[PDB]
């Protein structure tokens, strides 16, 4: 009969067989991942082989409805998630190539001998700790040297093979692939475009510029009485002293650059330790914080079959921090919990990707997953961003009652969470408008490191301390660039963090600034919440954001609604010393 | 009133609730089973407070009434589902379940009874001997049965008796494994069914029988049936037991 009727039972054959063989697939991974042994290897193996071929005959099967006729707009969904042809449309001789260079790639990069040092903890450690200027001159460019020159004949042929693979599936290049993800096409109103995304992109780092240009000259002027002659007040940031071997995260520039020195901050592993945490109770607070907060309680099965604490020494593990849905209704949690805050947050960080993957079960099996790719870990960071206020730590047992607050800590705890958020967002699209310049080809073969060198001065302050010639390959030793990652995820996952905290600090009618806005015992905001973690990816990104925050589009004004304190500090600090930078300067 | 009598049959044999409910091996749900009991004294207060039963509800019938009633006859259909689709089972539902498998009337007078068995019937690998079937072209009549294996031709063309595109095979097997969740574990599900028709009554009990008096304004229990007025040898109501015609007069 009609193609629309004829797939509405094409889907429901569908999702039966494929639900079974996902748990049969889930399961065994699992196994893996807590029994680190021999024999184990094959079942993962074989249990990831048999879903891959039935998800790969399944997928020819399901070219044969033309899209044309399809118009529910749930069944379109799922046809298009299941009719992509991904990388089999290249030819059978060049697909074995491009595994081959993926695979070198991966281990040239897993594998790096500098000597003999290897990456972690051999180079980490010095570049994060030395706080020698030459030393870790030498650990950044040994890297930049030997891992960065070893891939860079291989990036060249990966670039235009995945460019022809994209080409081939009606994109315009493997740029557009990969922002295709930020797309909506058929429900009036609410579209979006794939060149939509380097807009707003722009107009939203263009507006958090100024807390940027403050925060660097602060950083600088603090950096210059460590390293004495070195840094010049006009000059840029060296690259071997942002704390990081690829200066990503500003974190390790807070044992320096302190406001306030002599106070200390909420540090409360003492108050755990002295009550006794059974590494157990941890996950217990988390899930009343939830249940406060209007969600509904764990599974059973939760708490016998997940592992919440390293088996010891006979069974070895390779245990970080993880979240998994098994599907069939079974869900679990892997961590090695250890008695201190940090486990404490990230409790309730796992936990909240936990209450996300029970949300949407109702749906079908290909619209089991988040509206896009930058919402799973904002919901997973709110929850970790308001279990983290002394007035909630104050409410449980543990911060014992008085602890008055003064803004001398305020300030404290304001600056170590700028350095983490508002550090890395020049990065992330520095490198992901780099590759993107690269993959549509506007950056010749031989203008790779010069043009590198030339976004860094202009958009994240940081001067080169030698220069790299045409043959050097830089960007090629992160992690995300070497290993075919997307990048633009990072941004935005900041942008929706706060958004998401300013619509559920506003629905809870807390009053005064949202830097110690909290959410237990608010159940009107946890129903908020819950009308959108229950859609899944059955309705439109967009749709999925008006039912929490408001708007359409993504903005940028909470996250400087929320460094407010911090921004006007800075802005009277930095008067004496100077603001912006200058590309000249370099210190060869 | 001068005094009061219950008249009821003289049958005192335990009704098979135990072969039901205990049975060694229930059946797929798309080939359900059906048991009638018949002659027998039934009591269903030990039942109801049995206190194992995840979901126990009547419907047409009040809860305790039924203790002391008479039906003509009673059936029992017995069977496994996901704990998911239990809420299929009742008037006026919709589902892959109420559709092509189990279809009730709107008028219905039994009893649905469902118990988790997950212990029983799930194992390490899976169960795959609980089939279902899928694919059917019209809904189900109420209490129908369709047991073929036909191929279903989801199109235009003919599928000559082999699938492959576009034929389907309808019959689809129940995954079940220990660690699911609550949602995807198997229930055991037995509805009672309660029929009365002109024929001498048969599921009648528990409850015991009086003397019969005559030439008085009595009140009386007759099968269920309540009345108050003096019972005459001869608005005529048979006497059970001996099968007597006793007429009826207003006092
Ligand atoms: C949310 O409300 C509950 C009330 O059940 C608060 O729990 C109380 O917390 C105080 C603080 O230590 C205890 O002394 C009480 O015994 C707790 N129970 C009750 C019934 O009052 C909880 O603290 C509230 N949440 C926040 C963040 O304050
Ligand atoms: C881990 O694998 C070994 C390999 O046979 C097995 O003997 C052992 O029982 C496994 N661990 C557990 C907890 O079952
Ligand atoms: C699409 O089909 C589903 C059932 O498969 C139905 O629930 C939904 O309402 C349909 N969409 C529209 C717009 O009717
Ligand atoms: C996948 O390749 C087949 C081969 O002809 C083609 O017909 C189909 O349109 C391709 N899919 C897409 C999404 O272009
Ligand atoms: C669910 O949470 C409520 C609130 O804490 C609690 O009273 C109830 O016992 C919980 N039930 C289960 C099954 O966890
Ligand atoms: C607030 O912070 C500033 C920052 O130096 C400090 O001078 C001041 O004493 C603090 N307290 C008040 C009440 O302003
Ligand atoms: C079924 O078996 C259980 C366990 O032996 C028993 O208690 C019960 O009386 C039996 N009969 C019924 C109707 O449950
Ligand atoms: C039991 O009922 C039968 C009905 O046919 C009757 O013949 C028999 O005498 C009764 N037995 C008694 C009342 O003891
Ligand atoms: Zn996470």
């Amino acid at each position: 009969s009609t193609i629309e009727e004829q797939a509405k039972t094409f889907l429901d054959k569908f999702n039966h067989e494929a639900e079974d063989l996902f748990y049969q697939s889930s399961l065994a991974s699992w196994n893996y991942n807590t029994n680190i042994t021999e024999e184990n290897v094959q079942n993962m193996n074989n249990a990831g082989d048999k879903w891959s071929a039935f998800l790969k005959e399944q997928s020819t099967l399901a070219q044969m409805y033309p899209l044309q006729e399809i118009q529910n707009l749930t069944v379109k969904l799922q046809l298009q998630a299941l009719q992509q042809n991904g990388s089999s449309v290249l030819s059978e001789d060049k697909s074995k190539r491009l595994n081959t260079i993926l695979n070198t790639m991966s281990t040239i990069y897993s594998t790096g001998k500098v000597c003999c040092l290897l990456l972690e903890p051999g180079l980490n450690e010095i570049m994060a700790n030395s706080l020698d200027y030459n030393e870790r001159l030498w650990a950044w460019e040994s890297w930049r040297s030997e891992v960065g020159k070893q891939l860079r004949p291989l990036y060249e042929e990966y670039v235009v093979l995945k460019n022809e693979m994209a080409r081939a599936n009606h994109y315009e290049d493997y740029g557009d692939y990969w922002r295709g993800d930020y797309e909506v096409n058929g429900v009036d109103g609410y579209d979006y475009s794939r060149g939509q995304l380097i807009e707003d992109v722009e107009h939203t780092f263009e507006e958090i510029k100024p807390l940027y240009e403050h925060l660097h000259a602060y950083v600088r002027a603090k950096l210059m009485n460590a390293y004495p002659s070195y840094i010049s007040p006009i000059g840029c940031l060296p690259a071997h002293l942002l704390g990081d071997m690829w200066g990503r995260f500003w974190t390790n520039l807070y044992s320096l650059t302190v406001p306030f020195g002599q106070k200390p901050n909420i540090d409360v592993t003492d108050a755990m330790v002295d009550q006794a945490w059974d590494a157990q109770r941890i996950f217990k607070e988390a899930e009343k914080f939830f249940v406060s907060v209007g969600l509904p309680n764990m599974t059973q099965g939760f708490w016998e079959n997940s592992m919440l604490t390293d088996p010891g020494n006979v069974q070895k593990a390779v245990c970080h921090p993880t979240a998994w849905d098994l599907g069939k209704g079974d869900f679990r949690i892997l961590m090695c919990t250890k008695v201190t805050m940090d486990d404490f947050l990230t409790a309730h960080h796992e936990m909240g990707h936990i209450q996300y993957d029970m949300a949407y079960a109702a749906q079908p099996f290909l619209l089991r997953n988040g509206a896009n790719e930058g919402f799973h870990e904002a919901v997973g960071e709110i929850m970790s961003l308001s279990a983290a206020t002394p007035k909630h730590l104050k409410s449980i047992g543990l911060l014992s009652p008085d602890f008055q607050e003064d803004n001398e800590t305020e300030i404290n705890f304001l600056l170590k969470q700028a350095l983490t958020i508002v550090g890395t967002l020049p990065f992330t699209y520095m490198l992901e408008k780099w590759r993107w310049m690269v993959f549509k080809g506007e950056i010749p073969k031989d203008q790779w490191m010069k043009k590198w060198w030339e976004m860094k001065r202009e958009i994240v302050g940081v001067v080169e301390p030698v220069p790299h010639d045409e043959t050097y390959c830089d960007p090629a030793s992160l992690f995300h660039v070497s290993n075919d990652y997307s990048f633009i995820r990072y941004y935005t996952r900041t942008l929706y963090q706060f958004q998401f905290q300013e619509a559920l600090c506003q629905a809870a009618k807390h009053e005064g600034p949202l830097h110690k806005c909290d959410i237990s015992n608010s159940t009107e905001a946890g129903q908020k919440l819950f009308n959108m973690l229950r859609l899944g990816k059955s309705e439109p990104w967009t749709l999925a954001l008006e039912n929490v925050v408001g708007a359409k589009n993504m903005n940028v004004r909470p996250l400087l609604n929320y460094f407010e304190p911090l921004f006007t500090w800075l802005k009277d600090q930095n008067k004496n010393s100077f603001v912006g930078w200058s590309t000249d300067w370099s210190p060869y | 009133p001068t005094e009061s009598i219950v008249r009821f049959p003289n049958i005192t044999n335990l009704c098979p609730f135990g072969e039901v409910f205990n049975a060694t091996r229930f059946a797929s749900v798309y080939a359900w089973n059906r048991k009638r009991i018949s002659n027998c004294v039934a009591d269903y207060s030990v039942l109801y407070n049995s206190a194992s039963f995840s979901t126990f509800k009547c419907y047409g019938v009040s809860p305790t009434k039924l203790n002391d009633l008479c039906f003509t006859n009673v059936y029992a259909d017995s069977f496994v589902i996901r704990g998911d689709e239990v809420r299929q089972i009742a008037p006026g539902q919709t589902g892959k379940i109420a559709d092509y498998n189990y279809k009730l009337p709107d008028d219905f007078t039994g009893c649905v009874i469902a118990w988790n068995s997950n212990n029983l019937d799930s194992k390490v690998g899976g169960n795959y001997n609980y089939l279902y079937r899928l694919f059917r072209k019209s809904n189900l009549k109420p209490f129908e049965r369709d047991i073929s294996t036909e191929i279903y031709q989801a199109g235009s063309t003919p599928c000559n008796g082999v699938e492959g595109f576009n034929c389907y095979f309808p019959l689809q097997s129940y995954g079940f494994q220990p660690t699911n969740g609550v949602g995807y574990q198997p229930y055991r599900v037995v509805v009672l069914s309660f029929e009365l028709l002109h024929a001498p009554a048969t599921v009648c009990g528990p409850k015991k029988s009086t003397n019969l008096v005559k030439n008085k304004c009595v009140n009386f229990n007759f099968n269920g049936l309540t009345g108050t007025g003096v019972l005459t040898e001869s608005d005529a109501v048979r006497d059970p037991q001996t099968l007597e015609i006793l007429d009826i007069t207003p006092c």
